[PDB]
RNA sequence: CGACUCUUAGCGGUGGAUCACUCGGCUCGUGCGUCGAUGAAGAACGCAGCUAGCUGCGAGAAUUAAUGUGAAUUGCAGGACACAUUGAUCAUCGACACUUCGAACGCACUUGCGGCCCCGGGUUCCUCCCGGGGCUACGCCUGUCUGAGCGUCGCU
RNA sequence: CCCCGCGGACGCUACGCCGCGACGAGUAGGAGGGCCGCUGCGGUGAGCCUUGAAGCCUAGGGCGCGGGCCCGGGUGGAGCCGCCGCAGGUGCAGAUCUUGGUGGUAGUAGCAAAUAUUCAAACGAGAACUUUGAAGGCCGAAGUGGAGAAGGGUUCCAUGU
RNA sequence: CGACCUGGGUAUAGGGGCGAAAGACUAAUCGAACCAUCUAGUAGCUGGUUCCCUCCGAAGUUUCCCUCAGGAUAGCUGGC
RNA sequence: CGGCGACGUCGGCUACCCACCCGACCCGUCUUGAAACACGGACCAAGGAGUCUAACACGUGCGCGAGUCGGGGGCUCGCACGAAAGCCGCCGUGGCGCAAUGAAGGUGAAGGCCGGCGCGCUCGCCGGCCGAGGUGGGAUCCCGAGGCCUCUCCAGUCCGCCGAGGGCGCACCACCGGCCCGUCUCGCCCGCCGCGCCGGGGAGGUGGAGCACGAGCGCACGUGUUAGGACCCGAAAGAUGG
RNA sequence: CGCGACCUCAGAUCAGACGUGGCGACCCGCUGAAUUUAAGCAUAUUAGUCAGCGGAGGAGAAGAAACUAACCAGGAUUCCCUCAGUAACGGCGAGUGAACAGGGAAGAGCCCAGCGCCGAAUCCCCGCCCCGCGGCGGGGCGCGGGACAUGUGGCGUACGGAAGACCCGCUCCCCGGCGCCGCUCGUGGGGGGCCCAAGUCCUUCUGAUCGAGGCCCAGCCCGUGGACGGUGUGAGGCCGGUAGCGGCCCCCGGCGCGCCGGGCCCGGGUCUUCCCGGAGUCGGGUUGCUUGGGAAUGCAGCCCAAAGCGGGUGGUAAACUCCAUCUAAGGCUAAAUACCGGCACGAGACCGAUAGUCAACAAGUACCGUAAGGGAAAGUUGAAAAGAACUUUGAAGAGAGAGUUCAAGAGGGCGUGAAACCGUUAAGAGGUAAACGGGUGGGGUCCGCGCAGUCCGCCCGGAGGAUUCAACCCGGCGGCGGG
């Protein structure tokens, strides 16, 4: 807020022997404003309580290792059909979830052939969902230039831009993303992993250089290896039903002993 | 009033600091402006190094850093003298000069003068008149082999 | 979408510019699509409206194939008045109904020196664009 | 039986809350970063066919010219305008013009009063009046002219 | 070694479900949960809506211990919300609180300083207050008279409402 | 009929003016005017301090303080 | 098991009015004590008060870990989003931590067992090993006599469970020692290019926010304290210029 | 006993210029508090801050060491990170508090006086002629005047310089014009102007549609354009715009080339001989302010007042002694940097009319005070005025009909229209002021598809229907197991 708000007034308190509250009142006379309250958060025209100020520390710095960790987790999550379908990305007739196409799509120039590519990859229902979800935002965002809202479509990832950005970018929901400059704000849209992604082949090959394997370290980063698991075998049901566990247990106590009436 | 254990603190906020607060919201815009000016200057001086003139090899002053070597302000007058360069021509050919620096050790003196000879051997000199070259350099040497250099000229390595 | 950093997309700014637009660009704002036959005869799609050309209303209460000549281009109200597109008021007399020019199609153009030149420039630019596209 | 009063509902008043709308702000960022004696900022007074304010403008007065655009402006009237023997409107604005105070400048102002130099009229060119035009502030630089000094001298 | 029968209920959002025992006051104060509520952002609902959004009204039906919520009816005419996270100028009975509006008081106090009015008529829809005339009275020349200064700035003067 | 009343023109300005003297007067303000700012001055003092349920749950006592309407400290409390 | 069921009745009360019985003083606030002859409150609508920043402390969540952190700069079509995001690594400068102690000059954290020698003189030269000592508890883990089985035994075969006792002992606790720095008391040796007003070393008390095989760094959230207008409103006053 | 020269002064409406005042967010030079904190208060702190005065520019100030250091040395200034809440200061209390080094951003250096040398080589003004006008320039001429030896210009400045010899290298500058480019370079450089894709396709809702369905062919059409706004709802295709190393026109600017014209003048190395510096200034004493600077960091007043192998600094006052460092008392200089005022723009997890600027509106307006100054309230008919014709009572206000509109139960302070309060109608009640909790009862308004009350799995029987079951054959697909 303006630091001058509520204070461009020479108001001073009336005192205490005049049967009115001790809030400062504007001096002068001959107008509605004279004698009215001022300088208070409770007074009409006075400044707010604790005027918000520009030095509020809007920005947060996140550890680089944590940021790369989040990127790795989002990349892993996009490869699970349960998670991507949980985001509602209409991946039903997609031939294979880590969808990779040849580099010929990097040379696309026209939205016509981009759309035809999507249709042959059976991803067009995602764009159809975006189209059916376009609507008007609820609330003051309409006044604040965020008038229209929509859903997120699939994310196209490219290695070299040879006009593919221009070929796309008129498809609602499509986010074009360079493989060496990946963004968590686009991979996990609202803080929830599992966004549908379409990879160019060169971008798919570059992933072992960008983030490395576990046998090797990442080469295109100065020092980064993939994070280690704290639990290799996560199949809890299979583990519990393994014979090694089953031999060490005691028998289940599956008889319910309720309260017995005292006759 | 203090309450239980805790550091005795002396905040320096008794002096109306609110009127003088430096906010850094124009930091990325400042970075972009600096980058654009860098690109414009490098574009202006096409074959010359973008970073600037060659700086000398210099040892750090105090006992904390004297094991380390950084770049200096300019080559000394004695270094120029024994390198055979006129002190009014070195700056035009792109050598920083620091007249107010005197040498105290022949080891550092030799390091700097060998650096100067190496730079002179690495230099490509366009003729003043493009049609008529007097003593500058060869046509095959400068027709394509002269290109802009990024980063420091012959960087200082510990 | 829009990429020019010097072109605003603010709703309030755009509305301010629209309602405070000077007359010479209010004319450009009050532009109407040509009929199919005119869009074929001339390689142009729309055309700013004029005093004495004949249109037909395509939306609202007065739709119809009737060809009515404009009699007024009320630029302050952003409307035009058409010959038989009128309405009778209570006292007996009649007035015209304001109609936004975007809700009509021009069927005949009031040709003079200037309109032909405007058509020429628009058709030339369209040819340039399509020949670049091919 | 009513009157009065209380409670609840329907409706009608008073009131302008709520909700929606927003040519307004606030905050940040960018690019320039430009007043004035060749008369600034500010003020005053005036200017529209019908106009008090707001806006615009300066006696050429809600504007002249020029250039771009190309049929209006509009609340009513009136009136041009073959739109090419050249053009309504709007915009741009480089030509022209820009009343009185105001650093404010002949003197002074809560009033008014001069002086010099040309031109025109009564005069019938000589000097009185009337009108028009141009000067008439302070400090300061360089030069010019006029000078002052029992200042220091030289000739006589 | 099952089988004339090929069959055999529910479950376990494991942050879930189920069982048993004991206990329940509470200011100042502390903590937990909130599928309590408000506003805006990132996702999400192939969400809702001009065959009717928000809002408001209701002797309509209900749910929850409660915060509150859902639905019906009416008005209204253009936007609104659920779920997962995010961020707050986020919850009012008080503050002789601020702003705005409204009551009782109350058709009450009051329209009581300087003697005073009355008759007829005119206009006019309308006369105790206008106008004309006739009476009766006051200021009584240090005036309730005639003019000015300062101040006011058109109040001056006709005509019309 | 006078140390008389009074208009107008001037002069004196705030810790100053002016006072036949009452701390009177200085634009309804005077034991120090008014205006704007420093200023959201400070307050151990007065008043207020906004949704629900669940659980736990006090102290007005020690010691020190220009300390006695307040603090620190121990004690009492809750949470992890 | 019975009765009753459509223009008349059946059931419904949160919700509307009325009646009756019992109970029932007006809320907020200061207070030992408020219904108070204590103060604020005529009514209604809207606004209205622990906020942000900085610095600590502790708890918790996350990443990496004797390291950690790019926050400033730079590099990447400059800019819809992007003022974002990504990268640097001979940009780790630097900050914090990995060392403490004394005013300072300065100094600066390894012991234990087994041997031959001097005098195993409360000790100097080594060797061999091991590598922070010892006591008492100490979750957990390990060994374990002895048992628990079938239609039965004369004879061992595979594994399960219970188990008196025994052992290794995590973290942590209490103590005893040991090492580092300061400072006292005592006493004797050693070194040598500078034989010195030189330097080094030991024993016994005692001071230290120490060592004794690291736990930190960064980010986030919560609570508490303080600086700031600082939960909101409030002086009598002071100063500057008019 | 006049006339000249010089000096020092004066006048002029003399010829030609310049200053003034404004803005003041940022900057520079001064002057300068108190509130406040210290739980009091006087040093301290607030604070060299507010207020006051002066002076600028697009940046200003600073700035090329009388420096930092003590190193194996660095090297103008300014800004960022860090040093560092540290050294230090402080009723050593509250509190205050830098600098060096290191890493970055940017990087650029220089000119006088003096010492000298060069026949004052120097400069201004006035005339005449020519080429240019664009910020008045050049060329030539003047026994034209003036400034100036009390010192103009050239060389030359601490980084040494100059003058002679010996040797070596001729190596090529600037300014203003003519024409032409690549034209300028993240894709013209800038400014201005005019243009550039595709549904108003079929059926339907509506007052209006921008809504809802549909458009076979891989899918109505464009998409380098699905930002935004307007249009009678909610529009990629109706319109303006949007994208585009899209088009065209005009104007403006620096870059190279060939020509022309003008100015323009020798550089380096070695040896010899010379020559070298800023004074009421430094420094000291004292005083007062200031600083982190503490036996005194800086500034200033006053008194004293220098030196030349000197002077200053070397963070504890002094003497002696060595070493290190720089060269004060003259001046210029871009970039990195700042910007709550101005012009023109873009954006937002901000506010949505008691909010957000005081000001969404004829707002610094109305109005108040003599004045300095104080300073409001105040948005919304409707898509379209289609703004209620006409009849009728009243004098009119105002009614009653009628009419417009989807709506006047939108009718000119006209979106919706809450509460408090009031009028009317209906129901109920009333002598312990109202109101409240618990428990019922009566009435009333609504709710229940209330009004003959269920259902559904197997079995029994009746009356009927049937792309008909099982078992096999063919084919497809799964699930499990196989050394
Ligand atoms: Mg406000
Ligand atoms: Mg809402
Ligand atoms: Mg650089
Ligand atoms: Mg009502
Ligand atoms: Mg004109
Ligand atoms: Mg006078
Ligand atoms: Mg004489
Ligand atoms: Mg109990
Ligand atoms: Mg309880
Ligand atoms: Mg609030
Ligand atoms: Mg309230
Ligand atoms: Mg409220
Ligand atoms: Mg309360
Ligand atoms: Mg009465
Ligand atoms: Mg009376
Ligand atoms: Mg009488
Ligand atoms: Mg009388
Ligand atoms: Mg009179
Ligand atoms: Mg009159
Ligand atoms: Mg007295
Ligand atoms: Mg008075
Ligand atoms: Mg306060
Ligand atoms: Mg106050
Ligand atoms: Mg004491
Ligand atoms: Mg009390
Ligand atoms: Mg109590
Ligand atoms: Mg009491
Ligand atoms: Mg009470
Ligand atoms: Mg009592
Ligand atoms: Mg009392
Ligand atoms: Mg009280
Ligand atoms: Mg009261
Ligand atoms: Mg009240
Ligand atoms: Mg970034
Ligand atoms: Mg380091
Ligand atoms: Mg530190
Ligand atoms: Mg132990
Ligand atoms: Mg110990
Ligand atoms: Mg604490
Ligand atoms: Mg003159
Ligand atoms: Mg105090
Ligand atoms: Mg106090
Ligand atoms: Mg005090
Ligand atoms: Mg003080
Ligand atoms: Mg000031
Ligand atoms: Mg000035
Ligand atoms: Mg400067
Ligand atoms: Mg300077
Ligand atoms: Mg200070
Ligand atoms: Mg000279
Ligand atoms: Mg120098
Ligand atoms: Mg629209
Ligand atoms: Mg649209
Ligand atoms: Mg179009
Ligand atoms: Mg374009
Ligand atoms: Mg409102
Ligand atoms: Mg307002
Ligand atoms: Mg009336
Ligand atoms: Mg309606
Ligand atoms: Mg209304
Ligand atoms: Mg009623």
């Amino acid at each position: 807020v303006s630091e001058l708000a509520g204070h461009q007034t020479s108001a001073e308190s009336w005192g205490t022997g005049r049967a009115v509250a001790r809030i400062p009142r504007v001096r002068g006379g001959g107008t509605h404003r004279s004698g009215q309250g001022a300088f208070g958060n409770m007074c009409r025209g006075g400044r707010m309580f604790a005027p918000t100020k520009t030095w509020r520390r809007w920005h947060r710095r996140v550890n680089t290792t944590q940021k790369r960790y989040a990127i790795c987790s989002a990349l892993a999550a996009s490869a699970l059909p349960a998670l991507v379908m949980s985001k509602g990305h209409r991946i039903e007739e997609v031939p294979e979830l880590p969808l990779v196409v040849e580099d010929k799509v990097e040379g696309y120039k026209k939205t016509k052939e981009a759309v035809l590519l999507l249709k042959k990859l059976k991803a067009w229902n995602d764009i159809k969902k975006v189209y059916a979800s376009q609507r008007m935002r609820a609330g003051k965002g309409k006044m604040r230039n965020r008038r229209r809202i929509q859903r997120r479509g699939p994310c196209i990832i490219y290695n070299e831009d040879n006009g593919i950005i221009k070929a796309f970018r008129n498809i609602p929901g499509i986010t074009l993303l360079n493989v060496s400059k990946l963004n968590i704000l686009k991979l996990a849209p609202g803080g929830h992993v599992g966004r549908f992604c379409i990879w160019t082949e060169s971008a798919f090959r570059k992933l072992d250089e960008l983030y490395g394997t576990w046998r090797k370290a990442a080469s295109l980063k100065s020092n980064y290896n993939l994070p280690m698991h704290k639990m290799i075998n996560t199949d809890l049901s299979r583990i519990l039903k393994s014979p090694e566990i089953q031999r060490a247990l005691r028998a289940p106590r599956k008889k319910i002993h309720r309260r017995v009436l005292k006759k | 009033a203090p309450s239980r254990n805790g550091m005795v603190l002396k905040p320096h906020f008794h002096k109306d600091w609110q009127r003088r607060v430096a906010t850094w919201f124009n930091q990325p815009a400042r970075k972009i402006r600096r980058r654009k000016a860098r690109q414009a200057k490098a574009r202006r001086i096409a074959p010359r190094p973008a970073s600037g003139p060659i700086r000398p090899i210099v040892r750090c002053p105090t006992v904390r850093y004297h094991t380390k070597v950084r770049a200096g302000r300019g080559f000394s007058l004695e270094e120029l003298r024994v390198a055979g360069i006129h002190k009014k021509v070195a700056r035009t050919i792109g050598i920083s000069v620091d007249p107010r620096r005197r040498n105290k050790s022949t080891e550092s003196l030799q390091a700097n003068v060998q650096r100067l000879k190496e730079y002179r051997s690495k230099l490509i000199l366009f003729p003043r008149k493009p049609s008529a070259p007097k003593k500058g350099d060869s046509s095959a040497e400068e027709l394509k082999l002269a290109t802009q250099l990024t980063g420091p000229v012959m960087p200082v390595r510990n | 979408m829009k990429f020019n950093p010097f072109v605003t997309s603010d709703r309030s700014k755009n509305r301010k510019r629209h309602f405070n637009a000077p007359s010479h660009i209010r004319r450009k704002i009050m532009s109407s699509p040509l009929s199919k036959e005119l869009r074929q005869k001339y390689n142009v799609r729309s055309m700013p409206i004029r005093k004495d050309d004949e249109v037909q209303v395509v939306r609202g209460h007065y739709k119809g194939q009737q060809i009515g000549k404009v009699v007024q281009v009320y630029r302050k109200k952003y409307v035009i008045y058409i010959e038989r597109v009128q309405r009778e008021k209570a006292n007996g007399t009649t007035v015209h109904v304001g109609i936004h020019p975007s809700k009509v199609v021009i069927t005949r153009l009031k040709l003079d020196k200037d309109r032909k030149k405007i058509l020429e420039r628009k058709a030339k630019s369209r040819q340039v664009g399509k020949e670049k596209g091919k």
